[PDB]
């Protein structure tokens, strides 16, 4: 889930951008370096916001480009294990369903879709419960729980995320309403 | 009849008498008291110095000239001690 992180960092500013002010040059270098990458501890680097303080450059032998201590805010989205997720199903597959949780997509296994048995109907390439007569189709809006996060590399595409859907308080909003109706009925009896 | 400046002689003598005793300039003296492992191993006895350094687990902080040459990093002498700083916005006249 989205958050703002203030990070201190050293920026290698090449001689070709010596003309512009240090703030914009540091902003650009951080856009090229951090933006669009996955970090193991904070999530997905989405957008560099702004730089507050930039230090004077240090010339080190070998390159001639200036190195500056910088302070900046990065808008980063962090998935957290065992939390709640609001999203829509981007697509479905026989092994699992893809749930849009933000910058990256999550996977809901068919064994975690329903307590009831499910079958992958190929007529519309959609899921359908055996006895509940419920169904999932592309574009449906559902609520699920994140249960597993895996991070291979800094590429956001490769890292995968798996969710759960059977547990109480989750499901399609219509099913949530039906469960609320059942709760009201059992409270009234 | 050879003319050498007194200051060089003073430097050599002061380095020779820096430990409170007069000690040689060779492998059993000033060189043998160098802290850097690689600097000592480069001079004369090499396998003995490396084996004894591995025995005691000595660390080479790379504060000298010889080892920085061996690894291929700037030596801390002459232009190697100059730290440079620069204000970024440059405006040609």
């Amino acid at each position: 889930m989205y958050k703002i992180v203030t990070v201190k960092d050293v920026v290698r500013i090449p001689p070709t951008m010596f003309t512009m002010d240090p703030k914009e040059a540091a902003k650009i270098i951080l856009r090229e370096t951090y933006e669009g990458t996955y970090d193991k501890d904070e999530g997905v680097i989405l957008s560099i916001l702004e730089v507050k303080d930039i230090k004077d450059g240090i010339i080190i032998p070998g390159d001639g480009a200036t190195y500056h201590e910088v302070v900046f805010d990065v808008l980063v989205w962090e998935p957290k294990i065992h939390e709640v997720v609001e999203g829509y199903v981007a697509d479905v597959m026989p092994f699992g369903a893809f749930i849009r949780i933000g910058p990256i997509d999550g996977l809901v296994h068919i064994s975690q879709l329903m307590d009831d048995y499910v079958v992958y109907d190929e007529r519309n390439k959609q899921f359908v419960g055996k006895e509940k007569k419920y169904l999932l189709k592309i574009g449906d809006l559902v609520r699920a729980r994140i249960i597993n996060i895996s991070a291979k590399s800094k590429v956001i595409r490769e890292n995968r995320i798996g969710l759960t859907m059977r547990q109480p308080g989750l499901g399609k909003f219509e099913w949530i309403e039906k469960e609320k109706k059942k709760e009201k009925e059992e409270g009234k009896k | 009849g050879l003319e050498v400046d007194i200051r060089h002689i003073m430097l050599v003598a002061d380095m020779m008498t820096l430990d409170g005793i007069v000690r040689p300039i060779g492998r059993h003296g000033v060189v043998g008291e160098k802290s850097s492992v690689l600097a000592r191993a480069a001079f004369e006895i090499t396998v003995q110095h490396l084996f004894e350094a591995a025995e005691k687990g000595e660390v080479d902080n790379l504060n000298g000239v010889i080892e920085n040459v061996l690894i291929g990093q700037p030596v801390p002498v002459g232009t190697g001690m100059v730290k440079l700083t620069m204000k970024l916005p440059l405006r040609p006249q």
